[PDB]
């Protein structure tokens, strides 16, 4: 469950890009005036949406105008939440790529600096257990991922729209 | 005659690979057979990483320690 958690969350935010992409597409499609008629292809999605470049240019680069230069307007709690959600998400690679048994080592030397000056906690200081630190590591990654394209999608969508 | 730690008297752990190493726990019982070569079995008010705070010491790997001269705070 838990590695499928991220494969829902891939699978989530590719339907939701797609989703995000079309809507823009189809908006400015339907901005071409009242004369414009022939859209020939233009439908960004439509002509873009067909490479991994064309995905990262024109959606992800190209929306995230928007959410980046936010900061003195409305947006920028959206902004400051982008910024967060990246933060978590590289927190949850910290949990999720390193293991419960470094950490029971640091947390020694630091117990014994503690008992050094006679400090002593008696719940004694245990690492995040393995189920744990991946529990905790997914947390953050879907709270990451999650929130980057909340803030994104909001403010794109706010500020265009 | 008895030999080794005097049961429920507070020694420190010689043992330098053990989870308590250099702590302090009570003496439970010690085994007064000569070909036990871990009788000491002290109780300690941590546990290990095991979930276990009970284990047997040899004779020469726990310090006996006086009602008043050891530190009560750890
Ligand atoms: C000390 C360790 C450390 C720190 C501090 C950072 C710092 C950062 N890393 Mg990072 N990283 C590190 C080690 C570290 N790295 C290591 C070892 C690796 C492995 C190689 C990585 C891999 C990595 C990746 C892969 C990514 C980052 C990213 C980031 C940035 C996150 C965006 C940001 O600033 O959000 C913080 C900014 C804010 C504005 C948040 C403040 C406002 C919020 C809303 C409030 C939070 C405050 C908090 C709640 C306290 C308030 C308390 C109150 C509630 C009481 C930031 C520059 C991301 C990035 O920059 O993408 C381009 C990213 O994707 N890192
Ligand atoms: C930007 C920084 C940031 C953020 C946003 C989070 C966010 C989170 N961490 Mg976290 N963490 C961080 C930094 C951060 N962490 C750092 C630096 C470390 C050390 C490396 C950790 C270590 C850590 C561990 C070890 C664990 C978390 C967990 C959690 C989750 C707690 C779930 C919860 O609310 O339970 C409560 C659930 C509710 C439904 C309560 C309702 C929601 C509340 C009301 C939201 C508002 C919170 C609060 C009111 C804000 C104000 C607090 C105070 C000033 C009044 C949450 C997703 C835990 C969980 O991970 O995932 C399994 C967990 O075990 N974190
Ligand atoms: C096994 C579990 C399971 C099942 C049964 C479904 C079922 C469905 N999901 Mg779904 N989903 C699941 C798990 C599952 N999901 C999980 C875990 C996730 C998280 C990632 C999602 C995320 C998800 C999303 C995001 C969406 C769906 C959607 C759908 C619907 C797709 C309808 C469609 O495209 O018709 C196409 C299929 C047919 C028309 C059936 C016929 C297809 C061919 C012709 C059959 C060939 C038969 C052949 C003759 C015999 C073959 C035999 C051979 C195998 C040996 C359908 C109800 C979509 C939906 O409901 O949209 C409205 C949608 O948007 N799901
Ligand atoms: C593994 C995670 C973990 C957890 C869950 C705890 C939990 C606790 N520790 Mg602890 N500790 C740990 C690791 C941990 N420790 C490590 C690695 C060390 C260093 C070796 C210590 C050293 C330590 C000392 C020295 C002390 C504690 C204390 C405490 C208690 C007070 C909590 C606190 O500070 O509130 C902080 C405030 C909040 C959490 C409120 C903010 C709410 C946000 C949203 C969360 C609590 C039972 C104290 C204690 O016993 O209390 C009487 C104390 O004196 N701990
Ligand atoms: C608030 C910060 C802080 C804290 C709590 C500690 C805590 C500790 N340091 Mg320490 N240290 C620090 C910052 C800190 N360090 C910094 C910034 C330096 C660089 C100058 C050092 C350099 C340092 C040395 C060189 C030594 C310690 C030692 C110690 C331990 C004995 C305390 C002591 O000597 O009291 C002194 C009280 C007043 C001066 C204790 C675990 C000693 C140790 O662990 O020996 C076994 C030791 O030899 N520290
Ligand atoms: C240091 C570099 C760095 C790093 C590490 C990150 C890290 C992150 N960014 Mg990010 N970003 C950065 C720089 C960085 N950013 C810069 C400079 C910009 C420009 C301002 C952006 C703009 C940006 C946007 C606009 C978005 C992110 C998102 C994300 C998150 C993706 C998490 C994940 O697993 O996605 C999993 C990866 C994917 C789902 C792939 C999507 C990306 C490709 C191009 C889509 C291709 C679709 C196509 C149909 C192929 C599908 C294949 C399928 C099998 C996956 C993560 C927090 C996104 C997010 O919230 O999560 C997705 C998001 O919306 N960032
Ligand atoms: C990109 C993904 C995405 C997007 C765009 C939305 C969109 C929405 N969600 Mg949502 N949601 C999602 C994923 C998403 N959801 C997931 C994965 C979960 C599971 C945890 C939820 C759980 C959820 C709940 C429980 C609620 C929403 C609500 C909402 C609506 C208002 C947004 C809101 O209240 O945010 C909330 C944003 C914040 C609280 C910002 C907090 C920022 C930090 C903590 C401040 C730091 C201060 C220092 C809106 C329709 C709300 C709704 O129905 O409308 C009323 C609502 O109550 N969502
Ligand atoms: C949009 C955002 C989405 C975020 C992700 C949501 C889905 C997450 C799905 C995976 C996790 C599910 C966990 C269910 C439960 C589950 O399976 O547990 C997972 C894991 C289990 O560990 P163990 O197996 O060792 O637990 C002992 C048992 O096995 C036997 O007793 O426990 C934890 O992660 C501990 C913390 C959980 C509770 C966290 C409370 C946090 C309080 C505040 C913390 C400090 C402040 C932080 C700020
Ligand atoms: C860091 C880490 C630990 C150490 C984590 C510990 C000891 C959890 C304790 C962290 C404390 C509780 C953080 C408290 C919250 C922070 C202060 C941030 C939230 C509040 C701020 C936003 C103000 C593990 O135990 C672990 C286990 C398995 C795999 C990976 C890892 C792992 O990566």
């Amino acid at each position: 469950v838990f590695l499928g958690l991220f494969w829902m969350y891939n699978s989530i935010s590719v339907v939701i890009f797609h989703f995000f992409w079309e809507y823009q597409s189809n908006l400015a499609s339907i901005k071409a005036s009242a004369g414009g008629s022939i859209r020939a292809l233009a439908s960004d999605f439509e002509l873009n949406s067909i490479n991994t470049n064309g995905w990262l240019r024109n959606f992800l680069w190209s929306g995230a105008a928007q959410v980046i230069q936010s900061y003195g307007s409305p947006l920028a709690a959206y902004g400051l939440t982008f910024l967060a959600s990246h933060f978590v998400w590289a927190l949850s690679l910290m949990f999720l790529f390193s293991g419960r048994g470094y950490w029971q080592e640091l947390i020694e030397s630091v117990l014994w600096a503690h008992h050094k000056l006679y400090v002593v906690p008696h719940i004694q200081p245990r690492a995040l257990s393995i189920t744990s630190g991946r529990a905790v590591g997914l947390t953050h990654y879907l709270l990451g991922g999650i929130g980057t394209t909340w803030s994104f999608f909001l403010a794109r969508i706010v500020a265009t729209a | 005659a008895w030999v080794g730690p005097k049961k429920g008297s507070q020694v420190r752990i010689l043992r330098p690979e053990s989870y308590w190493f250099q702590q302090r726990g009570t003496v439970v019982n010690v085994n007064q057979k000569t070909n036990i070569k871990y009788p000491v079995t002290v109780k300690f008010d941590f546990v290990n990483y095991a979930n276990v705070n009970t284990n047997g010491f040899a004779l020469w790997e726990v310090d006996e320690l006086k009602e008043g001269e050891y530190d009560p705070d750890l």
